[PDB]
């Protein structure tokens, strides 16, 4: 929507 | 036929985590399960890529695509995710966790937490939880 790939990339859980 | 709520709560069903890992999996598993896109969870975590560091957004937005969701990640706000939000969506939780957001009532957000199951957030507990990060989901044509 508004982040790029490698942004939503970074973006992590469990 | 089954669209997005922009209003009230979404009826989501409840889909725990077999193990701490796979949030990112489970969280995507009851999305699909409210569009009934019937998907076994096994092959959800691994088109997921549930690894030793869990599941990221990247990879959890396109497996959704794959299963003909149109998938999209927003960083928001607290108070701009409770005005256009849509449910269900899938929200990063604590730096470290994915749960489902089903919507907002009263001073509540209501979550399915795939390590806990369906629970009521109070508003400033979930602000501080809620890290910014929100998968948001639209059935396939448009």
């Amino acid at each position: 929507g508004n982040l790029s790939d490698d942004e939503l990339e970074g973006v992590a859980g469990g | 036929q089954i669209q997005p709520v922009t209003r009230g709560r979404a009826k989501v069903p409840v889909i725990m985590q077999m193990e701490a890992l796979e949030c990112g999996a489970a969280s995507l598993a009851m999305v699909l399960a409210y569009y009934k896109k019937w998907v076994p969870l096994e092959q959800v975590r691994v088109d997921c890529g549930v690894s030793r560091d869990g599941s990221n957004a990247l990879n959890v937005l396109k497996a959704a695509r794959n299963y003909g969701l149109e998938a999209k990640g927003y960083r928001y706000e607290p108070e701009k995710l409770k005005k256009e939000g849509t449910f269900p969506c899938i929200i990063h939780w604590n730096f470290n966790h994915f749960v489902v957001l089903k919507g907002f009532k009263g001073k509540y957000a209501y979550i399915n937490d795939p390590a806990k199951g369906d629970v009521k957030i109070p508003m400033e507990e979930f602000d501080r939880s809620f890290t910014g990060i929100c998968l948001i989901f639209k059935p396939t044509d448009r």
